[PDB]
């Protein structure tokens, strides 16, 4: 069947956009790996790299 | 885990010395056991 989806519905039967992300951890190497990152070159004193 | 190399010379093997270099990033999962070559003509089949 077809949604009859107009201006004047409600909000339960007006168009809702739904998604869904699903994460795999198959033994394979993962490929999609989140950001990260700080920023300073420090010189002449020792620090932790 | 993947892997390739290659490295280019100006001479078959001569008895030089030189180091192949790794090509590539391809992480992929196979059981490979072939091996095929592909080559160039003009005869257009």
């Amino acid at each position: 069947r077809s949604y009859g989806f107009r201006p004047t519905y409600g909000v339960g039967h007006q168009p809702y956009r739904v998604v869904v992300l699903s994460f795999e951890l198959l033994h394979a190497p993962a490929t999609v790996c989140g950001p990260k990152k700080s920023t300073n070159l420090v010189k002449n004193k020792c620090v932790n790299f | 885990y993947f892997k390739i190399y290659s490295k280019h010379t100006p001479i078959d093997l001569p008895q030089g010395f030189s180091a192949l270099e790794p090509l590539v990033d391809l992480p992929i999962g196979i059981n490979i056991t072939r091996f095929q070559t592909l080559l160039a003509l003009h005869r257009s089949y």
